[PDB]
């Protein structure tokens, strides 16, 4: 009963339970770097800049792959 | 404007509404005790999707908090309790009661996210409390730090939703009994870090009539404090910090008596420049200002 | 009719029942520890007997319920705890009235009535629960009854019956009886989810019933049909002991509670919710009360713990309903301003309102949020882009402001080099103080190390605190990680750095991998492959929390938008149905 790691974009922390889990709240993480996010919000990222959301980091993790 | 009158569906008397963060749910409350929550679709329909019997008494006000903690409420009730509701994956389930209380609640308001989970409440016996919870994931256990007596019966609270660092958290209370005496009815508590204690700071003096609803205003980078209280007439004061509890310059800057009648509740607008209030002619009007401090009327709106 | 004034007077003992004349001028107090009578005076009440006399206590003292006759004025009658029934005769010379003594009864006798009538006739029950009559002739009294329930709690006559009265027991169930046949029940049904304490009748219809529970109901029962029903439904704040109901008024009630509660509580039948009239001058819990007059709604007869007796009058009842907020108001995000009002203002008329979202204003702020430019270009371009964004929308002032600050920071016997700095900070610290945190914070990081040394340090957070949570208000994510991104103030960069990474693990081995890198130290296994492409995962990696199993970020949000199955192939519905 203690907190998960919190997304970079909406600072809200992770969690999963008619969709009753729908795809965008699922976790994600770059393999390289490991700061995560949820999957709506970093694919929304991911589409007009290419750097990781959390600051003072220099990985490129849409472009590794 | 236009209207968009909704069926609430209620057998009593409405007796609050309020909004969520983001703008999109809604909350009531009524004497028929029971409380509904209402949902907006892209076709622009408030329809409710939850409802419930929520005390023993007629419930005076609801709440909403911040989204970082949750889909949580709280609700104050004539049966002298106060309670807090939380959804979870839909109905929502009971998570506290808080009991201890002489008489009658009335009003329950919830703090700046910049501190924390905090729970204010009053009750008519003069007293007010501010509770906590330190685990922001166990949500069933609270714990009551402050306990502040003021004299006269309270009736009205609001915070300072303030995040500057200079300025401290304080709270205002205002009373509400009509007796043949001429005394203050409107005061002012701050909270010093150091004896970690509430105290007095100052008292507008000049209000010798029931006041029966106050509101601050949202600050976005101002430097000083502005506040909103209803009467027989809507007043709006302005407080200001000049360099122990902190002593303030207080002004005045409206004085309105455009209703003919008794202002019942006031409300602020989110960037912090409209006022909305509301009498007992059913007309909800609106001031703004212009760059010489003249505030000014927007709307005769029924 | 009957004249006076509020008046409160000092008792010695606490009280637990009270009784009235019919000349309504003596009332008559019994207790556990006390036994007197006091006559009602405009001025000031004094007691006209007391009946505590000699020193020697018995076990017929704690009298719980005493009655005043309703036929003659010299009988009264008392329920003891030790099982015994002590009727008094006011015409005997002796300080001791007592008249007759009965103790069949073992446990504690709980209530007894008098006939309206009839002139010897009790009905008593004890804690025992069998149900037993009584016969002041003298004669063969011992027709007791067969309650089959649990104790006993209260029993009452019906005034427009002769030979009727009601019958409550602690199991949750009112019985009706009578008094003709003594072999077989007439009426029984279950009326509150637990014990009930009271039970009266109409003085106007013959068919009206109210009966109160512990759960704090008060609901009424007719008896005119061939099946009960119930029309009334009265919340309460408290429990309720015992009802009295207004004379001349079919639609008034009085209740008292008996824990946490202490006030007097008037209700309406036409309004469910809310109580027509409430006191506050008892301090303890009020415990005795009655009508002053079978048909004067003016004065009222009260009781405590506290060892006082109290009258009240009905026009200085205070009314919660005169002190009542009608109206409600919100604001809202988007410009919307809900609004409720009593209908009345915009039996009774009154008892309604009407939701009214006056619909129909800040475009303006998420247009510019989403095409200003803060980085990737040199001063000049940034100036001009951000000059087109504020005159295509209207704003004009803006657009001077940025052209003035590119004329004022760009390619220049000159000017002195520190010569705007202070118009400079003056035009953001107005801008501030207006409400426009959105120029502010841009200029800010536009211009960067050339102001970041003339404002001080705990205005800065102010402003992007503020501007952030606007933006997060209206659900504009990338914009408000951008001002974090390159916030001048370490405290704002260091928000998103709470709690960011993850720790991952190997599902064969169970041992966590580091940091860079994709193969496993134990294993030689690559942990990390996507279930379509089958191909080693570098970048993205989506996951699911029911079966553990993921890949590639877009493959699998191709292939799961037409198929509902896990590309795995292990039978579990991800992202369910
Ligand atoms: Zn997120
Ligand atoms: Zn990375
Ligand atoms: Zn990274
Ligand atoms: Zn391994
Ligand atoms: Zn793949
Ligand atoms: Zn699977
Ligand atoms: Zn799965």
């Amino acid at each position: 009963r203690k907190p998960l790691p919190r997304c970079a974009l909406c600072l809200i922390n992770m969690g999963t339970p008619k969709k009753l889990a729908q795809f965008n709240n699922w976790f994600t993480w770059c393999h390289n770097c490991r700061h995560g996010g949820h999957a709506g919000h970093m694919l929304s990222w991911f589409r007009d800049h290419a750097e990781c959301p959390v600051s003072a980091c220099t990985c490129k993790c849409m472009q590794l792959d | 404007f236009v209207a968009r009158s909704i069926a609430a569906d209620h057998k009593d008397l409405i007796h609050d509404v309020s909004f969520d963060f983001h703008g999109r749910r809604m909350a009531t409350c009524s004497s028929d005790q029971s409380v509904k929550v209402w949902d907006k679709s892209e076709s622009g329909d408030w329809h409710c999707t939850a409802s419930w019997k929520t005390h023993s008494g007629s419930v005076w006000r609801v709440t909403w908090a911040h989204p970082e903690f949750g889909q949580v409420l709280a609700s104050c009730s004539f049966d002298r309790t106060a309670a807090v509701w939380e959804e979870i994956v839909s109905h929502w389930v009971k998570r506290t009661t808080l009991v201890d209380s002489r008489t009658s609640v009335t009003d329950v308001k919830f703090a700046p996210k910049h501190m924390g989970l905090m729970l204010a409440t009053c009750s008519a016996d003069g007293i007010v409390r501010i509770y906590e919870a330190p685990d922001v994931m166990n949500l069933s256990q609270w714990s009551l730090q402050h306990e502040i007596s003021c004299k006269l019966s309270c009736s009205c609270i609001s915070w300072n939703p303030s995040s500057s660092r200079a300025h401290s958290p304080m709270i205002a209370v205002g009373s509400d009994d009509s007796s043949p005496n001429a005394m203050a009815k409107v005061q002012i508590f701050e909270y010093n870090e150091n004896t970690r204690k509430y105290a007095k700071a100052e008292t507008l003096m000049t209000v010798t009539d029931p006041v029966h609803d106050i509101a601050f205003a949202p600050n976005l980078g101002r430097s000083f404090h502005i506040l909103a209280i209803a009467t027989k007439d809507v007043r709006i004061f302005t407080l200001k910090p000049v360099r122990g509890p902190t002593k303030f310059e207080i002004h005045i800057v409206a004085q309105f008596d455009n209703h003919n009648s008794q202002v019942w509740r006031v409300s602020w607008n989110i960037t912090g420049t409209v006022l909305a209030s509301s009498g007992d002619d059913g007309c909800v009007r609106l001031w703004k200002a212009n760059y010489m401090d003249n505030w000014k009327c927007t709307g005769i709106l029924k | 009719v009957l004249t006076g004034r509020t008046m409160h007077c000092h008792l010695d003992a606490p009280a637990n029942a009270i009784s009235v004349c019919r000349d309504a001028a003596q009332v008559v107090v019994a207790g556990r520890s006390i036994f007197k009578i006091y006559a009602i005076e405009e001025e000031q009440f004094v007691e006209k007997l007391n009946l505590r006399v000699g020193r020697k206590p018995s076990l017929n003292l704690s009298c719980a319920d005493v009655v005043w006759h309703q036929m003659d004025e010299n009988l009264l009658a008392t329920a003891a705890t030790n099982g015994v029934v002590v009727t008094w005769n006011l015409g005997r010379p002796s300080r001791n009235k007592q008249d007759q003594l009965f103790t069949e009864h073992k446990r504690t006798v709980n209530k007894v009535c008098f006939h309206p009538t009839e002139a010897h006739v009790l009905l008593s029950g004890s804690q025992d629960g069998f149900m037993k009559c009584f016969d002041l002739r003298r004669k063969d009294s011992v027709s007791t009854f067969s309650g089959q329930s649990e104790s006993v709690r209260d029993v009452q006559f019906s005034i427009r019956d002769y030979f009727t009265f009601a019958s409550t027991f602690e199991n949750g169930n009112v019985q009706l009886w009578d008094i003709r046949r003594p072999d077989r029940c007439e009426r029984m049904f279950t009326a509150h989810n637990g014990p009930v304490f009271c039970c009266d009748w109409h003085p106007e219809d013959r068919g009206w019933l109210a009966t109160g529970g512990r759960d704090k109901m008060v609901k009424v029962w007719d008896m005119t049909t061939h099946r009960a029903k119930e029309m009334h439904c009265v919340q309460t704040i408290a429990s309720v002991a015992r009802v009295k109901w207004r004379p001349e008024c079919r639609h008034h009630l009085a209740t008292c509670s008996m824990m946490v509660d202490h006030n007097i509580y008037v209700w309406d039948v036409r309004r469910p919710f809310v109580p027509a009239a409430m006191f506050e001058e008892h301090r303890d819990v009020t415990t005795g009360i009655a009508w002053r007059h079978p048909h004067d709604p003016s004065f009222l007869l009260s009781g405590s713990k506290d060892s006082s007796l109290c009258q009240h009058l009905f026009r200085d009842a205070s009314q919660p309903v005169e002190r009542a907020n009608p109206e409600g108001l919100c604001y809202g995000l988007f410009g919307d301003l809900a609004f409720a009002a009593k209908e009345s203002l915009v039996f009774a008329g009154l008892a309604s309102s009407a939701l009214s979202v006056f619909e129909t204003g800040m475009r303006w702020f998420v247009d510019t949020a989403e095409r200003y430019a803060l980085a990737g270009r040199p001063l000049a371009e940034l100036c001009d882009h951000n000059a087109k964004v504020a005159r295509e929308l209207g704003r004009n002032q803006v657009a001077q402001t940025w052209t003035m600050l590119r004329i004022i920071y760009c390619s220049p016997s000159r000017l002195p080099p520190d010569f705007f700095g202070v118009l400079v900070r003056d035009m953001l610290h107005f801008y501030a103080e207006q409400g426009d945190v959105q120029m502010a914070v841009s200029v800010l990081i536009v211009l960067g190390e050339r102001v970041r040394k003339d404002i001080d340090e705990q205005t800065q957070e102010h402003w992007y605190t503020s501007y952030i949570d606007l933006l997060q208000r209206f659900r504009l994510w990338n914009v408000s990680n951008e001002v974090v991104k390159l916030s001048t103030s370490r405290a704002v960069s260091c928000l998103n750095q709470a709690s960011t990474t993850l720790h991952v693990n190997c599902s064969h081995c169970k041992r966590p991998m580091s940091s860079r890198g994709w193969v496993c130290d134990r294993c030689h296994r690559c942990a990390s492959m996507c279930a379509v492409c089958h191909h080693v995962v570098k970048g993205l990696f989506v996951w699911c929390q029911g079966c553990s199993h993921g890949g590639h970020l877009q493959h699998i949000m191709k292939w799961l938008e037409g198929s509902s199955h896990c590309p795995a192939g292990c039978g579990h519905l991800c992202e369910y149905s």
